[PDB]
């Protein structure tokens, strides 16, 4: 597996889960998003001000799906 | 992780 690691940009969408988020500042990028499992669930958009990073790959912030296709 |  992998980590993403991809830092916002201004007024990018990021991506959490309110499912499987272990905290409410975990997030994906779009793309990781889309490639997950949790583009199922009941996730929540937050745009970012410029900086945050995706937290794809990082399997102490999801309680199940910690990767996306692109980064498994 | 993001913060506001
Ligand atoms: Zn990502
Ligand atoms: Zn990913
Ligand atoms: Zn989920």
């Amino acid at each position: 597996g992998s980590l993403c690691g991809r830092v916002f940009k201004v007024g990018e969408p990021t991506y959490s889960c309110r499912d499987c988020a272990v905290d409410p500042t975990c997030v994906l990028c779009m793309e990781c998003f889309l490639g997950s499992i949790h583009r199922d669930h009941r996730y929540r958009m937050t745009t970012s001000g410029g900086g945050g990073f995706c937290d794809c790959g990082d399997t102490e912030a999801w309680k199940e799906g910690p990767y996306c296709q692109k980064h498994e | 992780h993001i913060f506001s």
